């Protein structure tokens, strides 16, 4: 009874250390508290020396007394992966938070699992159709490549990726995994109910004809569950992947989440900063995120994870982090939606591995190309137009300034899903139309 | 909790240990009586290896090593004082502050017949 | 409290045997009653008291080097970086969570040293130097130390052979010498890792052109990148045929911190044998930025002091000991060659930074890619 | 030689000498006779300082529970550490000292909710300030509640008019709604919030019990003197029969300002929860960030941008998604919130306002170069 049951020595916020005086846990096994309000599941993060664990809270410690007997589960968090997880809802611990009772596991895996090796890499460049004008020209996304969407609170990073719900995950043929790590419970609910509507997520007997398993860890959750909320999500779509063999899409709303709240839990276990108030351990923790999210031999993971760039700074270490895991980043800009301009897609900031003549052929590159030359050229003219006017310029340049200013106002876009509160309908746009168009 | 004044002030840490020492020994009367035990328990620290382990060695639990330390000394002869603080030195694994203490300790006795 | 009291403690003053010979006697059936919770006693061999964020402190190894290779019992080697006065602090060459308190750690004897020679030539090799391409291990090859010091003044000789890159921007206007450290700098997407691997397409271009001894070696060391990435690379170096001449070293982001901080020099270590015996070698440490955030990561988490945008003090002499490795031998040292070329990532333009302006005033020339002669269509974009 | 491992001493708990001194006074055969340092429901405060009392014992004592002092001032345990317990005093901490005792209530840091709480002027602990007696018709409840999840939400589908021209027809707010109001300093933000409280109280009168709107009023950070000001305007316009006030004040101490904001949140959360509509106004929302970022810095947390915590994000979130429209098998209830932000020379990219607009739903730009033009109010 004494055995592998250690106390409660120490709770700093969401950090508690758990004092194991017959044999410690491993790191990243799951400790569960005997006695709490809610079910408060701990994960070891450090090894403290003195028969201490420095363990992580996935719920709220309010409550919480230095002696409460804590029981070490023996493995990491387990989450219910499979077919039995499309269409339910489940938390960063795998519990069904849906009230549809509790959810069929296929298997329960390890939310921890190592990176897929370099012997288990697929390089296939194939094109994915988004219908969006500029990712289709500009910066095309590959089929089983790794999407950034990096964006400044209030870009439209969150219309965006819906727009890309909407337009790539009903074309697609496999299962969809929602991540939803950091952002509005709102918007959680609104997601469910959009897609029980639509008929990608059944209730009931239908359940098995579902198409997406959402995970949510939004923010009103401790930083403990938001920093483990994208490995539940990961797993489900892991499982997908490797298991099942299927093609997955992953769509991640706001993977900077996942590195704020381990910022926020660092501070509490006793780490020296690193550049401007981040963990040290930012690219080591966001590298062994996002390697686990990779079109192996035996499997595809689409993954679209919106980035959120903190004060409109691409500088900071968190998006200058996650710019070197992706294949084709969408960086959204402030500018661009201040005049109007939806998707407010920075053109002369979005690149893809997918802009190479060999992959996409020679025409759309070279449109591409000119379209981002005529772009910079505009862009090197905005400080003679401003402090001189554009009667100053020079014929060939009024041209110029002429073109960028329709080629401009040509890569914006209405959207299916934005229909709602702009009252246009939403354009889908074929390749050829862009090209052409261009 | 009315207790005698030190005769003179000292350090933080490991001379306050022996000032609150001195302090509680004072009251018994019994300041000759635990200063030849912390001479002893010195002594005893070089003795064996075993019992310098209970202060140097970092993976004995604090369980053991307090285990070791009450049920070794089952009265011994010895004031309760020595024995209430050898265990409470022995619940940190602070045993190693006792060679320290001894020096404040002597410092605040031969200030103690000026 | 001062020491010569605390020294006379040492000469016996007990005056009273009251309580020596009643514990004494004690003690043993005291200690034997718990000998099932001690562990065994460490002077050798190493115990780690914690573990945490690839971080070992380990209890005892008396006899440990700085920068030596210790092993742990669980299999996952360690490097011991700073040897302080009650624990070793060891860096954990893996994921550390096979490691608990109390777990042994064994003192392997050797500084750490990865396989060189012609057998890693076409290999795909992690930062420590195990082959990671699913090929087998390393035949036909040697251990050599990662910290060799570089070669001084009476052991290099002028940099006079081109190795041209293939590059013409490059070729006319930043010409490259056979021994010359040149940076390769610029923002995200802006064509430096082009840059290095069109030079090592032409090197293979060019070896199948000249007598055996002007032939260059290229080895690539990707630190950070994502393994896609590097898959990528390695398919573009077997489509090509470059691969018979290339190594390449890749420790990515799904690796530990001192795995990360190690490749560059794993890659200077497999790039020096040809430097050593004659031959002329090609050596591109691209992304020398992540590399000096990985030792920003290694260094904070055995608490050191940071500095310039928490850097340590010492993440110049991180740069500067690997790059001067670069060289020209004289004729008496076989006149063999490196040529180094690292990539540094700027944020947006700014070459004002700390490891920027590090490896610029190290390196011997720049080359500078803009994001504005980008996408004006100069491509490469060569400031 | 055998006494050279022994010669400096290197230990944890740095309050050891506590440590020995509850063991060494009872060894006193004289003070065996009652004289027990009560460290199980008590504890005495080792250091104080800076707004963090720390205090030895409190051995049973809960993370994030309302401990008392016996001066009355009240605290909470926020740092349960393996020696001492981190304490944040939640008033003035010059009534505090080295050796007092601190009592723990048994109950996480809780305020008085329900329907005695309208029409009082309240602190940011929830002890009435108005000088009208004790809340009588109330109850206790926690002011850290985890917002309601996904299925406990419904979608917004009823309007709640600000009764302002500019936002009821350009901006439309509903019922669940989070709405930032942003912008400069003196560009009618608290304007459009008091609007948007009188109108609830002119439109509470035409409609059936089960559609009005009872609002909460956190005022952090404001001076004592426009708080009165505009307990005096919700008196004479009759809106403070559906509106209660949480004031915490500029002269008051930083953990009540940081705790006001979730004070008001639970009050108004009373309503949310009981099948009714709450609307919850956080004027100058920047200023509990503040308040929250001194916390942070004297209890030597490692700051990050602009000097702000790490958690600041999480400080809001908290907040505002409490929140939400609830659903028909959850009463069906309301709370609506409208934080207000304030902006340095109208820099919207700043910290705490991309934060906050990363949180809420939509935003009210309130510019300050058209409420000099007299276009009053003034919204981008
Ligand atoms: N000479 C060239 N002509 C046409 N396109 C080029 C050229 N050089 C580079 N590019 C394009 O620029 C993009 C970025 O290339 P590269 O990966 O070399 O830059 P990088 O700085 O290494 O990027 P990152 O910072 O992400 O590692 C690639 O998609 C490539 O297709
Ligand atoms: N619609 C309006 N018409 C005329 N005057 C107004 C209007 N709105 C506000 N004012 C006046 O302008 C001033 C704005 O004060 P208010 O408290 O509304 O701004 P604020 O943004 O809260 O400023 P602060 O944050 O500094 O208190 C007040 O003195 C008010 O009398
Ligand atoms: N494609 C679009 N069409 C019209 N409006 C848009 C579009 N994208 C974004 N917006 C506007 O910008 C805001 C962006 O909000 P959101 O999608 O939540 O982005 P973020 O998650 O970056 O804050 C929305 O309030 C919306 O009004
Ligand atoms: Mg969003
Ligand atoms: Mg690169
Ligand atoms: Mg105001």
């Amino acid at each position: 009874p004494a055995i592998d049951a250690g106390y409660v020595s120490q709770v700093i916020g969401p950090v508690v250390d758990v004092r194991f005086d017959g044999e410690l846990p491993s790191i990243l096994s799951s400790l569960e508290v005997e006695g709490h309000s809610v079910r408060l599941v701990l994960e070891v993060a450090q090894h403290m020396g003195d028969n201490t664990v420095r363990c992580i809270a996935m719920d709220s410690t309010d409550g919480l007394v230095r002696g409460q007997k804590v029981v070490d589960t023996g493995s990491p968090i387990k989450v219910p992966v499979g077919r039995g997880t499309l269409g339910r809802i489940m938390n960063v611990i795998g519990e069904p938070v849906d009230e549809q009772g509790p959810i069929d596991a296929a298997d329960i895996w390890s939310i921890h699992r190592e990176a897929p090796e370099f012997t288990e890499q697929s390089t296939e460049q194939e094109i994915l159709v988004t219908g969006i004008k500029v990712v289709d020209l500009l910066a095309p996304y590959q089929r089983g490549g790794k999407i950034g969407l990096f964006g400044g609170a209030g870009v439209g990073k969150t219309v965006l990726i819906m727009e890309l719900i909407n337009n790539v995950a009903k074309a697609h043929g496999g299962f969809s995994v929602f991540a939803g790590v950091g952002e509005r419970t709102r918007e959680g609910n609104d997601l469910y109910r959009e897609m029980i509507e639509s008929g990608v997520i059944k209730l009931g007997a239908e359940r098995g004809n579902s198409k997406c398993t959402l995970v949510y860890g939004q923010m009103n959750e401790p930083p403990g569950a938001r920093a483990r909320v994208a490995l539940t999500g990961l797993t489900v779509a892991e499982y997908f992947r490797d298991i099942e063999g299927q093609d997955v899409l992953l769509f991640v709303d706001n993977i900077f989440r996942f590195t704020q709240a381990n910022s926020e839990v660092s501070a509490l276990l006793g780490r020296i900063p690193s550049a401007v108030g981040y963990q040290p351990t930012l690219a080591t923790d966001l590298g062994g995120l996002q390697e686990r999210i990779t079109t192996t031999t035996k499997g595809s993971i689409t993954s679209v994870q919106a980035v959120y760039v903190p004060a409109d700074d691409l500088t900071d270490p968190a998006p200058a982090t996650t710019f070197a895991h992706l294949d084709a980043t969408t960086v959204l800009s402030r500018s661009i939606a201040e005049l109007g301009i939806y998707p407010a897609v920075d053109p002369l900031d979005s690149t893809s591995r997918m802009l190479n003549p060999n992959v996409i052929g020679a025409e759309h590159y070279n449109v591409a190309r000119g379209v981002q030359k005529v772009l910079q050229d505009y862009k090197n003219l905005q400080d003679i137009i401003a402090i001189l006017g554009m009667d100053e310029l020079s014929e060939e340049d009024k041209l110029t300034v002429a073109r960028a200013r329709k080629i401009q106002r040509f890569l914006s876009q209405p959207f299916q899903v934005a229909e709602v509160f702009t009252g246009t309908p939403g354009k889908y746009v074929d390749l050829a139309d862009t090209i052409s168009g261009f | 909790l009315k207790l005698p004044t030190a005769p003179l002030q000292l350090s933080g840490t490991s001379a306050q240990i022996a000032t609150l020492l001195w302090q509680v020994a004072a009251k018994e009367n019994q300041l000759d009586k635990v200063q030849d035990e912390l001479y002893q328990f010195i002594e005893l620290f070089k003795q064996h290896s075993e019992l310098r382990r209970l202060a140097t060695d970092p993976f004995v639990p604090t369980l053991v090593r307090t285990k070791i330390i009450s049920s070794v000394l089952k009265d011994s002869g010895a004031s309760e004082i020595t024995k209430k603080l050898f265990e409470a030195l022995a619940d940190e694994g602070a045993l190693s502050a006792l060679l320290e203490v001894t020096v404040n300790y002597e410092e605040l006795m031969l200030a103690h017949k000026k | 409290a001062d020491a010569k009291a605390l020294d006379e403690l040492r000469k016996p003053k007990f005056s009273s045997k009251y309580l020596i010979q009643h514990v004494s006697q004690k003690l043993i059936p005291a200690v034997k009653e718990w000998e099932k919770s001690y562990q065994p006693p460490v002077i050798h061999l190493g115990r780690v008291l914690s573990v945490g964020d690839g971080i070992a402190r380990v209890y005892g190894l008396k006899s440990v080097q700085a920068g030596e290779l210790v092993c742990f019992d669980s299999g996952v080697k360690g490097m011991a970086l700073n040897l302080q006065a009650d624990h070793v602090g060891v860096v954990v060459f893996g994921n550390d969570s096979v490691i608990h308190q109390g777990d042994l750690v064994y003192r392997t004897g050797q500084i750490v040293n990865v396989p060189i020679g012609p057998g890693t030539l076409g290999r795909v090799t992690d930062g420590l130097g195990q082959p990671i391409d699913g090929k087998g291990p390393l035949t036909n090859v040697r251990s050599s130390l990662v910290e060799v010091k570089a070669p001084g003044i009476i052991a290099r000789q002028s940099v006079r052979e081109p190795l041209f890159t293939g590059v013409k921007a490059v070729d006319a206007l930043v010409p490259i010498g056979r021994g010359q450290r040149e940076l390769i700098i610029g923002d995200r997407q802006t064509g430096k890792t082009a840059v290095a691997i069109d030079a090592i397409i032409h090197q293979k271009n060019c070896n199948e052109q000249v007598p055996k001894a002007q032939r260059v070696y290229c080895v690539y060391v990707a630190v950070g990148q994502k393994r896609s990435t590097v898959a990528q690379l390695v398919k573009l170096f077997t489509q090509t045929g470059a691969m018979r001449y290339t190594i390449m070293v890749s420790a990515t982001a799904s690796d530990a911190a001192p795995l990360q901080f190690l490749a560059p020099y794993s890659g200077c270590a497999m790039a020096e044998y040809f430097r050593d015996t004659g031959k002329h070698g090609l050596i591109i440490y691209d992304d020398l930025s992540k590399q000096s955030v990985a030792y920003r990561q290694m260094s904070l988490l055995l608490r050191r002091p940071p500095g310039r945008e928490a850097f340590p003090g010492d993440v110049f002499y991180l740069h500067s000991r690997l790059l001067e490795r670069a060289a020209k031998l004289s004729k008496e040292l076989g006149g063999g060659s490196l040529t180094a070329f690292p990539v540094i990532e700027t944020q947006a333009g700014d070459v004002s930074a700390y490891i920027a302006t590090n490896v610029i005033s190290i390196t011997d020339g720049q080359i500078f890619l803009e994001t504005e002669l980008f996408y004006k269509g100069i491509r490469p974009a060569l400031n």
